[PDB]
């Protein structure tokens, strides 16, 4: 309908202004909120609300304290509204400011020579209840008959809201070690995240224009088809080969549950959080595929996730065009521009760095392993939150250094997208001068 | 009292500076965002967009407004086509900025209120003033 | 004078250029090192072709003990080889920048000193440099040594100091001079003037009258990241070892801050460890490895990631996190290109170092921190170990041969095929990909 | 009264139209034959001539007529040039259209007696209008 | 039935969007970059190349498509270097528009197949539809 | 069957001809004298005159004529007035060409009854010749 | 004793070079960037900038240079409004090239402290050397 | 004292001022009659002639003047070929005007006794004016 | 035997064609590396040089060299400088190629042994063949 | 015996006079006042037209000549337009002057009876007199 929109006034882009305060608007009041002795049963300190409210808010499920036991039935409650916050608020705010993204370029465009914003958010929301119906009633289908009526269906659409929003925050003492060979939920949870954590703009696209054929979708649409079945079968079998000999995770399993272990990992490993298998037993080799994972992420409009996979995507191919010398970078008889390279070139790098001086940082305030010091430290960047067992004996400096790594993971690379987008203009330049580089 | 300037050339920037220094509400509506930065802080309400699209006329309520002027000059087209579809928006008063003799009798044919071309007004009056 | 050359005919070039010097150079090595000539008790097929991939790529990482295990005749051979390696690595960056620089001032002329005095130049300062660590080294060897032990173990440590090789003859290298100075400042300066760059001397030796504001953008940035980085090392091996009982703790004020400048100094692609590096705490691994990953200067002995390109990193993060429009560096606009072949040179290096850590933990069996530290070694061609090239199979030497040569060359190829691509005729629409 | 018309643009033909309509005698100066052409019709003289020319500007005899009105609008050197032109020929008072404001300020530095800005005075006497008052 | 059509003017793009609504696939050539954009989305392949190089022709490989349209309207020589070079690349049929009666005719000596004057054409039919 | 032609382009040559060839009594009206002469020998009855004038198109009596062709390309605002006249006329039917989608939005919402773009129309039109050959 | 030159052709490189070789600090303005990085090499500082925009000089701090230097001599507008932004914006000294005596007597006006004629002062100073 | 001058632009025409105010005979030459018509009444002779054309200079025996001045800028070539005419013809001492570098290395390689650049040297002086 | 041709245009490449297909040693220096590219294959050796420069021209020894081809059209000054550079460096001889009468007299009166007017050569050639 | 020259540059020129030279009458026709003015100084008959335009073409009676020249250098599609009009006038031999090899081969496809190169005709005849 109405293409306009009010400029911000006298040209830097105030997106990232808008991610920020959007994010630490719901955190603040979310942290007093967890300090009420109504939440929790015997009540959290300051630093362990506030670690709380993080890891609900940006969704990573990292806990402190035990999620089934510490906290309340009000708790609980307050615990699944948060996650719906994190993630679906990230999948509707990402969305909003990338149609209003379009609306500028495209009124630049006519100045030199689609559905509305309401309308986009009422799919997301309906998007968002239907999965987690679909979620609820298979999960319903299985833990109401254990558990009974009222029981079953609460936990069953607990765990269909943190699977569907990546939050991976689950009501048993384990995360899912008790469903290593039960398909129907390793299954539902694996559908949830998966769909979850592929983009509203995937399946937006795929809905529109799926009679034209694949041939006639969008680049990124066509990038997000392509890239995660294939992480996830390289997921799934890398897994499977360097886990199927330890006896201490998966070697005592049966050969449909050594792959329905490694599938389920494979996934959760891109920004879920749910382990059907243990992690502190868990293989070097297999340590460092499951971190190429977690920073891979999910998709860019999606509920959660580290460096999107089409930001690996197009580094990946980028890296493919360099060393065959071609002077631009194609994918789907389309070519990538700079800009577009320089912004996923930038968003690794810039990463790398937050996450060496995080890792140092960890290493000082506690003492352990520096497989572990970066597992972790991956985990809580790229929002997994799966752990390696250092989360549990952190202390009150590595927890406030956690929290940091939680929140600028979250909203890095989005922010660090839009800046690269709208630089502010100058009218002074300065000469150009060539640095000899590598 | 409320008032809508669609155009932030050197016509329609000045409408709007006296507009608002009588205390009345206006809106500026400019394609080019650069313009409307410009007139950001001499309207009450600065919005970009395209008035040759008719749904983004039609949720802009600028029927509610007293008085339309479209005050593009550069493309005879344009004003032409955005003054139709005000009217038809049920604009009761547009005002129109011309350039040339041949569109204002376009525009005044086909049912623009008030037809404006800045260089032949003061034509006639500074060969007035000169007069007397 | 004559500015001109004659055109390949018919992609970019220079890479093959480089590739081929470098297995024309390794292989005959290769072959050389077979010979029990140079070797008291002879060496394995797979241990001599990775000698010799230390001493080209002037790694300096050893199978075998260096003094022990190579004779008299072999201890010269590695001598040539290691000036192969670093010096020849300088003199063609030099020759391939001349060349550069020709094409590029022939073509601006189309739209709108000679290379043989600057290979004198290059052989001169080294030939300078190597005498000037010799007589500060036989100083100090020949009293205690002999005549002829002295001048030859300070010849040969001059060499690996100035060429970045770190191959050092005695069985622990370094270790017995923590609390000297002499040495510890001869080796030191041989490794910092001959990782600091030949642009970077010869713009400081024509137009340090001018004064440094005049001087040219890679030479300020280098003269200002070295000292910087040499000073950020020294500070931060200082603190994170100082109450570390196996490494500094028992040594004197005066001998902890030598111990700690001489690791920063030698992290930068020189191999040197006056320290023990295995029991060298987590923390200072980690800063040790991102110095080495930081590495020397471009037109040098050194390896790695250079330094400028990883202070066009830092200060390209720096412009777009205050979100201004160009990278400015001494009130110079770094242009779009550099900036991506900078970060590309950062990403294409972390990729091929997670295959091989990822590679190394499948054929050894090794904790984490050891293969990510030797991988960080051998690619970057410091050649510091932490205990776990002792322990190599097989496999794993064939992994850490093909990290030595990739390291080696591949960032200054890398920067040359991004020089010059290949043309094309046919291009496709551009589509928007979603980032972050 | 006489008065002089430099430029015969859309400006310079409505001047021409009201004071040729007030009773008055004017002289049309303008580079194009098309447009003099048009304004020989009803104006008391036209000429084609460039007012940039010194000797040219000198033989119209400029100084007899006490307003003389410039029109060039495109060519902002012709406007200033032709102003200084015939400031320095001794015509009392000079009337020059300008169309920016850097335009108005030169003018300004060159001593141009009025200068008239179309687009800007429409744009307030439009709003005065607009106003009802 | 794989067509190929150089130049998306606005002949051109209303030939692709026939061609490929009726369910053949095209190819589409441009030198305009921001031109192939909007043909891309519903052309089966896009491409920014220029076809007054005999080269740039033989990396399209025009002699294997059964159809080429040449719809290049305001450069008249490029129009002629066009044809003469699809001509010498061998495809089979070649379709010209022409904007002149000398340029028609120049055309036909070169050996173009069809060619297309969509002025004239248009007034013939159109004057045919205007006596039915 | 009675026809009137406004604009002697390469497509109102093109609808002349044509036409007149069927048997059908054309008027052919066009601003360029030397075009009308071209025309001369291929319609019954041209005049060399201007159809934006209002008085001009009342003494041409375009109101007789059952259809009215407005073939002029070159000045779209020239096309639009004249499309307004021939309404005002009360001519039944007006065919207007439009060289571009911004001036055929404009021509419909003015009331033309067809709306013709030669270039987009031999776009399908052609493409068709291209399935069946 | 800061100098500003605005204008990089022939002439400004000529008084950048013997102004730093007199051990004073220069600054140097040019829009194209190619003369920019030829000044780069000798002078203080070199600024690709527009000097006929307001806020762009206003940035620049002129009025802190002891004099100023406006050496664009093909655009006669260009040097007009620097003269006039440069006089507006309070700096002491400007010294213009001037191409025209119908130029000059317009920058004399504006107010420009010094105008130098290259073609005529060279031509009067090359006939006194004649005569010596 | 006696001196001619070749071209009579505006360094042609400020040489011939400045030297005729001095109080010497001299003869100018400009192929444009204008021009010539202007220096007239300050030159002591004026002709208007080419010095391309090579009996014309034999005619004006230019061997007598001590200095001659080869002033042309619109057409480098023009002012080469009269630097050779004039050195051909047995002229002690030439002074030609150079525009660019090339011409001014092209005019001393075929040997001018002096060469004049106006901006440049316009330049070094302008310089050290400013200095003080 | 030993040939060299300075400038790769299509008189120069031509000249490059016929030369070695005759049998000899011809050396193809251009400064643009493209032209160099296409003529590489059909010469013995190709440089990219640019003649223009002194040094660079007695780099490439075109004093052994049977006779030197100046082949440079589009810059007048460019050809003649380097006619006389290459008369200085001592070549034997050295045709140039002129564009203009004008710039075939400067030649000329420089010394250069041959001087080759394509159009004009041709004028008198097609006439020649027209009359017999 | 009489010949008609289209086309009055340096080659036309040139070949207007060697045919004058030769005694045979000529007929200059061209579209600059000035140059066919230098050519009426001798050719038998000079006309200012336009050689593009049909009915001066029929006029001037193209066909009563037995040999006509075209030489139109700079516009290409002057130069295939005129040989295309000659030929449709029924002029035995057309000769017509090509700068181009696309510009030759699209002549030879239109029926020019003999196509001139003047820059490769110079390259192959140079490199002859070269050999020998
Ligand atoms: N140097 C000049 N001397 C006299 N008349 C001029 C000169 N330059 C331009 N003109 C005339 O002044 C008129 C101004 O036209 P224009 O610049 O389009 O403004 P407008 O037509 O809106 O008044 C032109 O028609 C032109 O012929
Ligand atoms: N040499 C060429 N090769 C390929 N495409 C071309 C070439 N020259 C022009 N074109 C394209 O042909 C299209 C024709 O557009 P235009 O000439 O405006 O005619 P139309 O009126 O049909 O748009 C242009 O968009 C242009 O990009
Ligand atoms: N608006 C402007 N702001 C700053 N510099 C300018 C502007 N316009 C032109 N220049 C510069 O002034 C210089 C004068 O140009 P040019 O006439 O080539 O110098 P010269 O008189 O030496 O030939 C140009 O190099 C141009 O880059
Ligand atoms: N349509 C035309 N009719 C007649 N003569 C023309 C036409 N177009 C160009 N010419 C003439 O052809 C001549 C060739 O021009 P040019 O290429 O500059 O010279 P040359 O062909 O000698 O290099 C010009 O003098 C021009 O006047
Ligand atoms: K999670
Ligand atoms: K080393
Ligand atoms: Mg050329
Ligand atoms: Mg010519």
């Amino acid at each position: 309908r109405g293409v306009f929109y009010v400029p911000d006034g006298k040209a830097k882009g105030g997106e990232p202004r808008i991610i920020l305060l959007s994010f630490l608007g719901v955190l603040l009041p979310s942290a007093v909120l967890l300090t009420l002795p109504v939440f929790s049963v015997s009540g959290l300190s300051i630093t362990d609300a506030l670690f709380t409210a993080t890891s609900a808010i940006s969704v990573t499920g990292l806990g402190v304290v035990d999620t089934g036991q510490h906290f309340t039935l009000a708790g609980k409650i307050l615990l699944m509204c948060l996650m719906q916050i994190g993630g679906l608020g990230q999948m509707t705010l990402s969305a909003v400011l990338l149609y209003m993204f379009g609306v500028r370029l495209s009124l630049r465009q006519q100045a030199l020579a689609q559905v509305n914003l309401r309308r986009l958010v009422k799919k997301i929301v309906t998007f968002a209840l239907v999965a987690e119906a679909i979620g609820f009633v298979f999960l319903s289908y299985r833990w109401v008959p254990e558990m009974g009526w009222q029981t079953g269906m609460f936990y069953a659409l607990f765990h269909s809201i943190s699977a569907f929003n990546n939050a991976g925050f689950a009501l048993f003492s384990d995360s899912m070690m008790s469903f290593v060979n039960d398909p129907l939920v390793s299954f539902t949870l694996a559908g949830l995240f998966i769909f979850g954590g592929l983009g509203f703009t995937v399946i937006g696209d795929v809905w529109r224009h799926w009679r034209k054929g694949f041939h006639f979708l969008h680049i990124h649409t066509k990038i997000m088809l392509i890239a995660t079945p294939l992480l996830l079968l390289v997921g799934t079998v890398l897994f499977w080969l360097l886990e199927r000999h330890n006896p201490n995770t998966m070697g005592s399993l049966t050969t449909g549950g050594q792959w329905l272990a490694a599938f389920f990992q494979s996934a959760s490993a891109r920004t879920a959080g749910f382990n059907s298998v243990d992690l502190t037993q868990f293989t070097q080799p297999a340590l460092l595929i499951m971190i190429v994972l977690m920073l891979i992420g999910a998709g860019s409009t999606s509920t959660g996730g580290g460096i999107k996979v089409s930001t690996f995507a197009v580094a990946f191919m980028a890296t493919w065009t360099f060393l065959r010398q071609k002077k631009h970078v194609v994918m789907f008889k389309r070519t990538v521009n700079w800009p577009t390279v320089t912004k996923s070139l930038a968003i690794i790098v810039v990463s790398g760095a937050i996450l060496t001086t995080a890792m140092f940082l960890l290493m000082l305030t506690e003492k352990a392993s520096f497989d572990k010091v970066m597992f972790e430290t991956i985990s809580a960047f790229a929002t997994v939150g799966l752990t390696a067992g250092l989360t549990a004996e952190l202390s009150e400096p590595g927890k406030y250094i956690m929290i940091v790594v939680m929140i600028i993971g979250r909203i890095g690379p989005l922010t660090l997208a839009y800046m690269l987008a709208r630089p502010e203009p100058t009218l002074i330049k300065y000469p150009e001068d060539t640095v000899l580089t590598g | 009292k409320q008032f809508a300037v669609i155009g932030l050339g050197r016509f329609g920037l000045a409408v709007c500076k006296e507009l608002q220094d009588s205390g009345s509400q206006v809106l500026a509506v400019d394609i080019n965002e650069d313009r409307v930065k410009e007139a950001a802080g001499f309207v009450s309400q600065a919005i970009v967009a395209n008035c040759t699209h008719e749904e983004t006329v039609a949720e802009l309520k600028l029927d509610d407004y007293d008085m339309v002027m479209i005050a593009i000059g550069a493309d005879v087209n344009a004003s032409i086509l955005a003054t139709l579809i005000a009217k038809e928006a049920g604009v009761k008063s547009v005002w129109v900025k011309a350039n040339d003799r041949f569109q204002a009798r376009v525009l005044q044919k086909i049912g623009a209120d008030h037809i404006i071309m800045p260089e032949r007004d003061m034509g006639i009056r500074v060969a007035r003033k000169m007069l007397d």
